């Protein structure tokens, strides 16, 4: 297919979590939560992520216990079976904006917003490309495109035309630490927001790691030496050949 | 238990090789080796002597096989193209 | 040429052939292989059976 | 106060040497579009170019360089 | 006697890997079958402690999946060490079958040790397309879907037998029922099969690089290659830690990390990366039961190997042809894997069908051709007249 | 003294496995340590405790 087909390749930003030591900038994971519930949590679900994964990785016990109770979920029903309503727990799940997917499709012109607590492991390209399609829509779409109404040009979506407007405006979330916020530092901050939402493992899978790929080079080596002291008698064999007297 | 077929490999005694005669074979302990004897030697002169028999055989398919899948790839991606849609529109229609 | 002249193994041989030391040398080889596979070996079995344990929503419902 | 750095570094490697004739590229595309547009008839030519293609070289020029010095400007 | 041949369990025990003697002469190559015995513990260890927490229902898989990576301790390294590890069993069993086919291991006194190790390839590829298949991404469902629907190609009983695979009339909830009773079942089957492939090597013995006999002198398995298994195993472990810890989602698709949704199609469907080459093979052929015919064909042309191989020495190891035309097939098999991951579009289709050919043509055309004329050049080189 | 350190250590295979599964207890011990205080000198103000500190300061 075309190259407008295929969308247009994100380039290689320099985050800090790209490299075998690095580990998601917690800060950054908590500015990222707080433009998700501002800006991302209108329209895209975040149903795999509990309340209780936030607490010791972006905040405090009680912060997550008071964002978890301004919220209402489905209670058991009561002593004369009407149904009951319930403030959130830590065991609960991120509620969607939407009850269901035609609620979604009707609110959003037909399309669907898809639940971000997979999307960077969903998108080829991955934070890359979630932070250069949140910062790629262009001022006016080139010139000879035929948009359909209801949808924006993003050339880093495959086909170009989107069904998501562009949604990151310069100040338009203020930060609790004093950031300047603008459009690139908010894509920033979500990006890492979401790829934490991805894999939630990522620091101790990486530290991990470093354990067994320490302890597994020194066991190749060592194995080399006892293999080789093993088949040092077989190497070093010599083998004469007086021909044998004719009988 | 019963006997089975004739198999071209016995066990300690009775192999099936034909008969030795004249073979002397002498080997030292390795508790009295060295083990990585040799190996700095050996890391760079054997590995050019097995380098420079045994390369032609998989870098001559490796380099046709590379350059046929370049130049198919930059077809395609000639073709996919603004440049290049006359000769598409005459090579699938 | 008898079979009473063994041949030349002198570029393989070491010089000092102290049995204590050559077998110390060996055997804390063998000894260190043996340690951090014992470790390894030990860090799996407690991966597979604190995969059996419990659960993350198991334990948020306690 | 502070300006969004993606377009600050997108428009300082859009005044540079080549990137202008990339854009250059770009906007004799855009008219020689606009005057097909303009032309009697035009919505039955059955394809009908776009400047797509020169839109996509620009910007893969400016991805390449506002990629790796971004993320030192944000915090 | 001693007492670990002087009883019924540790006799076979000291057969098969304590007093086996081996040829002296065997390189590297030949521990690729203790790493695929080491690759099945793996893979049936790592799959049972995942499916103590999977369940199997369509509306359940998906998440239950997603339970094992976000809730179970630990349960990211099962599941990135079950699927990394299925694919480097994929990759140590095709050289497996790239040394037997180099060294001339399927030739005449061990074809029924080759003709094991087709019917074991068979099976893991059916276990690890049901696998895949359990986990119901989307790349998950459509490729159930097409490889299913290949089966509609046959004129008479076509639509039943798709009908009865499906469970119903479309990839839903039997059929991933289905699809995981039969990926747990089918590697037991593959251990029963692998216990036949020992035994079918028993008889006779490894080969060795040479292709001479290696009746001469002899090694007992235990404490050569025993520790000679164990450097290759510590490599493998050291390689396959590097893929789980820091690179895990690098061989998968990241379409299988949306769920699976009968309406929408993800544009391109493709299967794990060590089907690809039999998929290109699948797609070169403009129609759909030659298709399938192709692609059973060109994995059950391994069995016409042992008689086509016309040569009186064991090996391509003193032939020049012979090594030339093998590496031309190697990088043919890597040529028609990268075909099968791209669209169907012009070079491609044609780079495929030639690809595809050369891959028949080799065992049928390629191999007694070049067999007969190094036959009578190692016979004119030395004979005078 | 090679002699008295393989007749202590060495010579008996009950004293060996001890000493074997001995260090591998405090091996594992301070190799856990040792990569976990690496790790976290390393991502230093990243963490989540340097920025409980930082919005506690
Ligand atoms: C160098 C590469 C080379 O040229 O080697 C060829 C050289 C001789 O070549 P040759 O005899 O012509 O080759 C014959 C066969 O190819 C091989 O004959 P062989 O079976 O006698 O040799 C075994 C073979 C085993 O290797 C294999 O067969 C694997 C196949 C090759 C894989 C190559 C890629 C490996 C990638 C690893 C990383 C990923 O050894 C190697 O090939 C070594 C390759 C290791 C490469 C990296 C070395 C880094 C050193 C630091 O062999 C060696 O140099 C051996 C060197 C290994 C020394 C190990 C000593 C270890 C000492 C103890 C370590 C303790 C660690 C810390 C302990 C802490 C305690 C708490
Ligand atoms: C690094 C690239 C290696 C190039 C330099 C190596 C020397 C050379 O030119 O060898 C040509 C050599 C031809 O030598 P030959 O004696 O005619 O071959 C006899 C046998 O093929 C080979 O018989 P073998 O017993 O020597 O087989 C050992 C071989 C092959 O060993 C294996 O095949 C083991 C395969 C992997 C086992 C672990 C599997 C992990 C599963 C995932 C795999 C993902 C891929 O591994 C080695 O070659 C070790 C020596 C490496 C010396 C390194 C010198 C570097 C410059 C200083 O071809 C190879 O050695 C291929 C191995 C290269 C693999 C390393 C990558
Ligand atoms: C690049 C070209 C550099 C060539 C290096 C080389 O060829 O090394 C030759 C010797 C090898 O020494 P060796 O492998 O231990 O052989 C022992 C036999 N001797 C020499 C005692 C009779 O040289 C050495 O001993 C090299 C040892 C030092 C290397 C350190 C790592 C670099
Ligand atoms: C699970 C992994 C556990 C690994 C434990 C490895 C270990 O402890 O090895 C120790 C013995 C070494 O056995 P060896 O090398 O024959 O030494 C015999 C005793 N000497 C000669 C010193 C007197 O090794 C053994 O006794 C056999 C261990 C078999 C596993
Ligand atoms: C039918 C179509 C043709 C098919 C046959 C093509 C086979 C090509 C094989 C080439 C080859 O076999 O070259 C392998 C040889 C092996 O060198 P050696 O160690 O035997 O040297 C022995 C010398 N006394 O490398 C070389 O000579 C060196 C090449 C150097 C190139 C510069
Ligand atoms: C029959 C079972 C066969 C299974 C074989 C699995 C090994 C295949 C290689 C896969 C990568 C290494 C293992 C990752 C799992 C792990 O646990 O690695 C993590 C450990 C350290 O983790 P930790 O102690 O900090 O805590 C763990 C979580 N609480 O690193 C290692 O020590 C790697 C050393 C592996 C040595 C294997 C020896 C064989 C033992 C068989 C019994
Ligand atoms: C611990 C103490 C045990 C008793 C004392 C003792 O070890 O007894 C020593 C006995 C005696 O043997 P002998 O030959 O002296 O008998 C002389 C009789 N007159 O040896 C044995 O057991 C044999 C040990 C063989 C080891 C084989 C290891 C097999 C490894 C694989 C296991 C299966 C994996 C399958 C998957
Ligand atoms: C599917 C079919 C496959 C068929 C082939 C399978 C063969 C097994 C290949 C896998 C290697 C297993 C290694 C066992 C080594 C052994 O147990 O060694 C037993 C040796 C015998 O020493 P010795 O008698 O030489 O002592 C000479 C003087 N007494 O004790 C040792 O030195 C212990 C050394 C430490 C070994 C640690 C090994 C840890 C293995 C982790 C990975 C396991 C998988
Ligand atoms: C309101 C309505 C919103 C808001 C405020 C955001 N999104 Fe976005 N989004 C939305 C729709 C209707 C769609 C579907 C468009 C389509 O054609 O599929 C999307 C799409 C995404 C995607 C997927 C793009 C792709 O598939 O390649 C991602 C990722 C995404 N949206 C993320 C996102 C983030 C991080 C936001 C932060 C404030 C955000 N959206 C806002 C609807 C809406
Ligand atoms: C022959 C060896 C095996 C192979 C080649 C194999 C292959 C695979 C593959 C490729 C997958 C998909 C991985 C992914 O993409 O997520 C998979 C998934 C799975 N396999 Fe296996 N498998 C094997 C053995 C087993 C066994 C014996 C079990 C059951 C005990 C099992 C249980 C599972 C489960 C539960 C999944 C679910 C999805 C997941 O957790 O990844 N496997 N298998
Ligand atoms: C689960 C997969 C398999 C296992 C566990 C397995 C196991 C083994 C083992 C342990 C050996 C002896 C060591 C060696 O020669 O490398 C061996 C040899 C062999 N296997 Fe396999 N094998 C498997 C799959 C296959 C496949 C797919 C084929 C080919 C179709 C095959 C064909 C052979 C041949 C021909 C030999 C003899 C090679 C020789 O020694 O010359 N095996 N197998």
């Amino acid at each position: 297919m075309t190259a407008a087909e295929h969308g247009l390749h994100a380039p290689a930003y320099a985050w800090s979590h790209n490299g075998p030591f690095e580990t998601f900038d917690h800060a950054s994971i908590r500015r990222g939560y707080q433009v998700y519930r501002e800006v991302c949590a209108a329209c895209h679900s975040l149903d795999r992520v509990a309340w209780r994964t936030l607490v010791g990785v972006s905040h405090t016990n009680e912060e997550v216990r008071n964002m978890a109770e301004e919220f209402e979920y489905d209670d058991e029903p009561d002593e004369q079976g009407n149904p009951k309503k319930r403030p959130g727990k830590l065991s609960d799940y991120i509620p969607g904006p939407y009850p269901n997917e035609q609620a979604a499709r009707a609110a959003n012109q037909g399309a669907l917003p898809p639940d971000l607590s997979l999307i960077v492991k969903a998108r080829h390209g991955g934070c890359d490309y979630i932070f250069s399609l949140l910062t790629g829509y262009p001022d006016e779409p080139p010139a000879g495109v035929a948009l359909p109404p209801g949808s924006n040009y993003n050339p880093y979506f495959p086909g170009g035309s989107i069904a998501m407007a562009r949604v990151l405006f310069d100040d338009m979330v203020e930060y609790e630490d004093g950031t300047p916020a603008t459009t690139s530092q908010m894509a920033k901050d979500v990006t890492t927001f979401l790829n934490w939402c991805a894999e939630p493992e990522h620091d101790e899978r990486k530290r991990l790691g470093l354990k067994t790929v320490i302890i597994l080079s020194s066991l190749y080596l060592l194995s080399i030496w006892v293999k080789k002291f093993k088949w040092a008698g077989i190497k070093t064999r010599k083998f004469v050949f007086n021909p044998p007297k004719p009988r | 238990g019963p006997p089975s077929g004739k198999t071209y490999m016995g066990w300690w005694g009775h192999m099936g090789g034909p008969k030795q005669k004249g073979i002397t074979s002498y080997a030292v302990s390795p508790y009295a080796q060295k083990p990585l004897q040799g190996i700095f030697h050996n890391a760079v002169f054997n590995s050019f002597r097995r380098f420079k028999s045994q390369f032609l055989y998989v870098l001559i398919p490796a380099g046709i096989y590379w350059y046929w899948w370049k130049n198919g790839n930059e077809y395609n991606e000639f073709l996919y193209s603004k440049a290049g849609r006359e000769e598409l529109e005459r090579v699938n229609v | 040429k008898s079979t009473y002249r063994t041949p030349n193994f002198d570029d393989v041989l070491k010089e000092n052939n102290d049995a204590d030391k050559g077998r110390s040398y060996a055997y804390f080889m063998v000894g260190a292989m043996g340690l951090l596979s014992s470790a390894g070996a030990k860090s799996t079995v407690e991966t597979f059976i604190s995969s059996m344990t419990a659960t993350a929503d198991v334990l948020a419902m306690a | 106060e502070v300006t969004d750095q993606l377009e600050d570094l997108r428009e300082h490697f859009k005044n540079t040497e080549e990137g202008k004739a990339l854009v250059h590229h770009y906007e004799e595309c855009a008219e020689r579009v606009k005057i097909q547009q303009q032309q009697p008839g035009y919505a039955d030519l059955e394809h009908k170019e776009d400047c797509v293609e020169e839109f996509f070289h620009l910007q893969h020029y400016l991805d390449t360089a506002t990629a790796p010095r971004l993320f030192d400007k944000l915090k | 006697m001693a007492f670990r041949k002087s009883n019924v369990y540790l006799s076979l025990v000291n057969s098969y890997i304590i007093d086996s003697p081996q040829p002296s002469s065997i390189n590297y190559w030949w521990n690729m079958g203790s790493l695929l015995g080491l690759c099945l513990v793996i893979q049936i260890v790592t799959g049972i402690f995942m499916a103590m927490h999977y369940s199997s229902n369509i509306e359940l898989a998906f998440s239950s999946v997603e339970h094992i990576m976000r809730d179970v301790h630990n349960g990211y390294i099962l599941r990135y060490l079950h699927a990394n590890g299925a694919s480097f069993f994929f990759m140590v069993m095709f050289m497996h079958m790239a040394k037997g086919l180099y060294y001339g291991s399927y030739r005449s006194p061990r074809v029924t040790l080759w003709n094991v190790g087709v019917i074991i390839f068979i099976l893991t590829i059916a276990t690890a397309f049901l696998g895949y298949c359990c986990v119901y991404g989307q790349m998950s469902h459509w490729g159930a879907t097409v490889i299913t629907n290949l089966f509609s190609a046959i004129p008479f009983v076509g639509n039943d037998i798709v009908s009865w695979l499906w469970g119903g009339f479309s990839v839903s909830n039997p059929t991933i029922q289905r699809f995981f009773a039969l990926h747990y079942l089918v590697p037991f089957i593959i251990a029963a099969m692998v216990i036949m492939h020992l035994m079918a090597l028993h008889i006779h013995g490894s080969s060795n690089p040479l292709g001479i006999t290696g009746n001469l002198d002899r090694i007992p398995m235990h404490s050569y290659f025993i520790f000679k298994d164990l450097v290759t195993v510590f490599l493998f472990m050291l390689i396959l830690a590097l893929f789980v810890f820091y690179s895990p989602n690098t061989l998968g698709h990241p379409d299988n990390y949306i769920p699976g949704n009968p309406l929408v199609t993800p544009a391109s469907i493709v299967p794990e990366w060590y089907l690809l080459p039999f998929y290109a093979i699948l797609r070169s052929i403009p129609d759909k039961l030659l298709g399938v015919i192709t692609m059973f064909a060109a994995i059950l042309v391994l069995l016409v190997l042992p008689f086509t191989d016309r040569s009186v020495v064991r090996g391509n190891t003193f032939k020049v042809l012979s090594k030339f035309f093998f590496f031309i097939f190697v990088f043919n098999f890597v040529l028609l894997g990268q075909i099968g991951a791209c669209h169907v579009e012009v070079p491609y289709v044609l780079m495929g069908q030639i690809a595809t050919f050369i891959y028949f043509a080799y065992f049928l055309i390629i191999v007694p051709v070049i067999s007969t004329i190094e036959n009578v050049l190692f016979y004119i080189g030395r004979v005078n007249k | 003294s090679f002699s008295s350190l393989y007749k202590t250590f060495f010579k008996r295979n009950a004293v060996f496995v001890g000493t074997i599964f001995a260090g591998a207890f405090v091996f594992q011990t301070v190799f856990d340590t040792a990569i976990t205080s690496w790790y976290e000198n390393h991502n230093k103000g990243k963490l989540w405790k340097d920025v409980k500190a930082r919005i506690a300061a």
